[PDB]
RNA sequence: UUGGCGGAAAGGCCUUGGGUGCUUGCUGGCGAAUUGCAAUGUCAUUUUGCGUGGGGAUAAAUCAUUUGUAUACGACUUAGA
RNA sequence: GCCCUGAAAAUGGAUGGCGCUCAAGCGUGUUACCUAUACUCUACCGUCAGGGUUGAUGCCCUGACGAGUAGGCAGGCGUGGAGGUCAGUGACGAAGCCUAGACCGUAAGGUCGGGUCGAACGGCCUCUAGUGCAGAUCUUGGUGGUAGUAGCAAAUA
RNA sequence: AAGCUCGUAUCAGUUUUAUGAG
RNA sequence: GGAAUACUGCCAGCUGGGACUGAGGACUGCGACGUAAGUCAAGGAUGCUGGCAUAAUGGUUAUAUGCCGCCCGUCUUGAAA
RNA sequence: GAAAUUGUUGAAAGGGAAGGGCAUUUGAUCAGACA
């Protein structure tokens, strides 16, 4: 015998956890986050980009499109924390977006996401056209000059 | 553009310290185009990366990155305190870090 | 800086050129080979016994200055154990 | 496969080293209290070495465990190996550092067929 | 937010541009400091000259080559008022000293850049008006500065090529303005007003 | 700091264990215990009491 | 490629003539996607390394010997195809 | 009230230094800001206390405390030898020694890997003592710097 | 440090009230 | 004569941003919204998602940087002195 | 076949001592956990 064996073993009844007191509740989003708002893209592939946000995702997500046709940004989620919400906004009545969920986007080109961006874009464009440098403010990418200042910038 | 910058420059000033002994778990920060607590109340929660060069590759980049982020304002003249994963390493006083713009309140 | 030249820096090209110097040193012992291989490489003996008399038995039954040498008892108790563990393989 | 664990925490990771034992030779390492009546260890002076004392202490549902969440146990035959037949999740079985490897061989097979975790399974078996 | 800022140093009170510079240094600017002796120093000629001779007198005893070193220079003289207010023994205090660089007169390529002034430290923002004050390189001329002249003449002939340029840039400017003045009445100068420019 | 107005860390006392290694004293230590913690009787406590006491302070009856 | 200027540490400033591109001054058409909801996500001169090659030029210093205007020893000052 | 004189020696030096003149000086007022092992909240260690309980000097719940020389009390770590036990370890390698490797203890220490080594040695319950070293101008033995240094120049060669 | 008792028990580097001293 | 505002104070008024912490581990209790079954932020953190799956985190070791740190024992109030 | 002390090789540091504490960078090196 190289070792005592103890008097004492813990027992190996592995306890369960106490009912947990945390509904999950919806999220608030900010007040300057309503559908149709041009954002603009902070991180990620397409950082620096203006956007179009179309829908409020049931994973605390926002759907955005670019549109593809504009600036080719395809149809994304994005996090609600890494976007600016702008002041520009452009009408998405015409937009039929009750299709995209967290299944479609599960990944486990379909050519049914090209068939849905051409359906999506083609109604974005008709409201875009109708403001004069719209579509080229929103193919154009957003950075900081020398001496801007965040905290004093409007959006 | 000519441009890409999507965060706001800084420069890690020291730590956090009295007279004669400091504290290396926070880092003073100044950063560009900020004067005063109430304009650094913004920044408050942004992330800040330190940004720097080593010669031997380490999965497939020279270039290593260590994270923080703003905890809280410091002194009147804009000045915050930031906390980072693992403390700056002080020779890095004056060195530059770069505050982005993200969780965003915006 | 020093007193005599003042608009000179003199501290930080000093440590620049150590830093070069470093780096350059480091970057020939890599390419000589003469540093450990990455953790899951097949030549890696991360978690494993490591031991120079074994790794000189094996490199010599495979077939500079040095100072790892081994020893003819040491060499004669390898081959003995290694039988022992033949004959096991062999029983199972 | 260990009893889950709250995370383990030290105190104090570092070793607590003899006043000096760097300054000479003939001071070992091993800790030793001052008990000089001028000695500025002794008196907790500021930026002199640290002294072991109670509030270092380990948590006392982490204390004994090694990072894998086990128990080490001194193991030297098959018979000290199975009283831990039962006890698996919270023990692991080491062999002790006297066992020849033909006997290690056995040990290491009887303990693969109970199920029972080896800390140090690769002592005196290399191939 | 410039990379490296060229200061001119005439009309500055020393002990407070040498604060402000040493702060800037320690928190990482390149700073140049051109035109050292015109820097002023608050009170009497007389004044200033017995403080400089008292420093003179410091010296070691047994060997004086040892002792503390009186450079006479008026950059020389702003170097010691910043360097006492660097800790200058680590190695953050000299890293911090390398990145400043002081000249008398405005030798090249600084000639041809553009020079700032600090505020906080000039002489006709701070001083009342009537208290007297010292002009450094009167007050290193006293003391054994050997190249006042030099420095004068240099100093002239380069005033005179930055006249001239100045000449040529001021046409180009009236040129420019009137080519400017003549189209604000289109409508995008009338879109860039409503916008603000 | 506080200004405490009474000694810290003071113990009880009161003779909590018996210093015997008798084992059939220490079980009737064991019974009495129970008895005098399970039926509020001042007699169990007085004889858990008198089975803590040393030789000199026990003398014969 | 034409010419002028700049010596404070000039090493830069201005200018002539074609060539070759680009131009968001304005109007269009195609492409972007999957880096999967972020991870610096790598973007800037110089390279005392080599390979290709057209050209350019073919030295000294020290030891040893030797002098004494030099010298404790080094050092210094001379001479020798 | 502030300012100047209102006495000073003897290496070169001090509002701590730089320096500062509508101050970075003096008197006062109003705010903001910096940071102690102090205060507040939380976690963890230990001690003490109060309750509960048919490995019970254990387990569970709650609360408050923690400076220390001489001195006191308590719990522990390590060594030689002895009784008992593990039908303990060991020529497929005991003890010892070395170790850029691993782990557990607040600590005294304990455990594992590799190398060297070549015959004995350990865990636990107890017994016993010539049982723990940094010092004593300590004892014995061994070894440095000084240092290739001082010097090996009386007695004619 | 040991016993015995008692434990709205025993009190207190404090105040108050009454009464002295200055 | 009619108001407003400043100052001081109160609300068991509403609401935005940031930081540290998540001890405990079946149920029991006190409550709230609810006719109702039930639900809840009410006797201590859960839910959703991504990358990596190894030297990446982490440890050890050699050094660098910022700040702190006088040589121990003994004996003397007291010792750098 | 220990230490003091020494040689060689490799790595590192060094502008009038070195050593220690807290924290991190860099170079080197390494264990666990891998269903
Ligand atoms: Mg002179
Ligand atoms: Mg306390
Ligand atoms: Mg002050
Ligand atoms: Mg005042
Ligand atoms: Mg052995
Ligand atoms: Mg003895
Ligand atoms: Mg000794
Ligand atoms: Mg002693
Ligand atoms: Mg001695
Ligand atoms: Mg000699
Ligand atoms: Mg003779
Ligand atoms: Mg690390
Ligand atoms: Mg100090
Ligand atoms: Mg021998
Ligand atoms: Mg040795």
């Amino acid at each position: 015998s190289a070792q005592k064996a103890p008097k004492w073993y813990p027992s190996e009844d592995v306890a369960a956890l106490k009912k947990t007191r945390k509904a999950a509740r919806p999220q608030k989003l900010r007040a300057s986050l309503v559908p149709g708002t041009v954002l603009i893209l902070l991180a990620g592939r397409f950082r620096g980009k203006r956007v179009v946000y179309l829908k409020h995702l049931e994973d605390n997500t926002l759907l955005i499109s670019g549109p593809f046709k504009v600036n080719g940004v395809p149809l994304r989620r994005v996090n609600a924390r890494y976007v600016i919400a702008t002041s520009t906004k452009v009408s998405v009545e015409g937009v039929n977006v009750e299709k995209f969920n967290v299944e479609y986007f599960a990944k486990e080109i379909k050519a049914e996401r090209v068939e849905d961006q051409k359906v999506v874009d083609k109604a974005l464009i008709a409201e875009i056209k109708k403001t004069p440098l719209l579509k080229q403010y929103l193919s154009a990418s957003f950075s900081l000059k020398n001496g801007d200042k965040p905290h004093m910038l409007k959006f | 553009a000519e441009s890409h910058r999507l965060y706001v420059k800084g420069k890690h000033l020291s730590y956090q310290r009295s007279k004669r002994v400091n504290n290396p778990n926070v880092s003073l920060i100044k950063i560009e185009g900020v004067a005063t607590p109430q304009d650094a109340q913004f920044y408050l929660g942004k992330r800040i990366a330190y940004v720097y060069r080593a010669s031997k590759e380490v999965r497939g980049s020279k270039i290593r990155v260590m994270w923080g982020k703003v905890t809280r304002t410091h002194g009147n003249s804009g000045v915050v305190r930031a906390t980072f994963r693992n403390n700056l390493p002080a020779k890095t006083f004056g060195a530059s870090v770069r505050i982005f713009l993200y969780p965003s309140n915006i | 800086p020093s007193k005599n030249s003042i608009n000179r820096p003199k501290l930080t090209s000093n440590l620049h050129h150590k830093v070069h110097s470093l780096n350059k040193k480091r970057a020939q012992r890599e390419r000589a080979g003469l540093l450990k291989p990455a953790r899951s490489s097949v030549n890696s003996k991360s978690g494993e016994i490591k031991s120079v008399a074994l790794d000189l038995y094996f490199q010599n039954k495979k077939n500079s200055i040095t100072t790892r040498t081994l020893s003819k008892k040491r060499a004669k108790k390898i081959e003995r154990n290694l039988k022992y563990a033949t004959q096991r393989k062999l029983l199972v | 496969a260990s009893l889950p664990h709250p995370k383990i925490v030290k105190k104090h990771t570092k070793k607590f080293k003899r006043h000096h034992s760097d300054r000479y030779h003939r001071v070992a390492e091993n800790w030793r209290k001052q008990k000089g009546i001028d000695s500025v260890v002794r008196r907790r002076f500021r930026g002199n070495i640290s002294q072991p004392k109670i509030g270092y202490g380990s948590n006392k549902k982490t204390k004994f465990l090694s990072p894998s969440g086990h128990k080490t146990f001194l193991v030297a035959n098959v018979k000290d190996l199975e009283t831990l037949t039962m006890h698996t999740k919270t023990y692991a079985a080491e062999i002790a550092h006297n066992i020849s490897a033909k006997n290690r061989v056995v040990i290491l097979a009887r303990a693969k067929a109970l199920g029972i975790k080896v800390t140090n399974p690769k002592g005196r078996l290399a191939l | 937010v410039e990379p490296v800022v060229v200061i001119d140093g005439k009309g500055h009170l020393v002990g407070r541009l040498a604060s402000v510079v040493a702060k800037q240094l320690l928190n990482g600017q390149k700073i140049v400091v051109v035109r050292a002796e015109e820097l002023n120093i608050s009170g009497e000629f007389f004044r200033n000259k017995l403080k400089y001779h008292d420093f003179l007198r410091k010296a070691t005893a047994f060997n004086k080559t040892r002792g503390p070193f009186h450079f006479r220079a008026p950059s020389r003289i702003f170097y010691k008022a910043l360097r006492g207010m660097v800790s200058h023994k680590t190695a953050r205090g000299k890293a911090a000293l390398e990145r400043l660089k002081v000249f008398e007169g405005i030798p090249p390529p600084y000639d041809k850049k553009k020079r700032v002034v600090v505020p906080q430290a000039l002489r006709v923002l701070r001083l009342k008006p009537g208290r007297k004050y010292t002009t450094l390189g009167k007050l290193s001329t006293s003391v054994g500065w050997k190249y006042e002249d030099v420095v004068a003449k240099l100093e002239a002939k380069r005033k005179v090529s930055s006249a001239e340029y100045y000449a040529k840039k001021r046409a180009f400017t009236k040129k420019v303005a009137s080519a400017n003045a003549t189209a604000a009445e289109s409508d995008v100068a009338k879109q860039l007003a409503a916008l603000g420019y | 700091g506080i200004d405490h107005t009474s000694k810290q860390h003071k113990r009880s006392g009161h003779r909590t264990a018996p210093k015997s290694d008798n084992v059939y004293l220490k079980l009737l230590v064991k019974l009495y215990t129970f008895l005098a913690r399970r039926t509020d009787a001042p007699f169990n406590k007085v004889v858990l009491k008198a089975l803590f006491l040393s030789k000199i302070n026990r003398p014969p009856v």
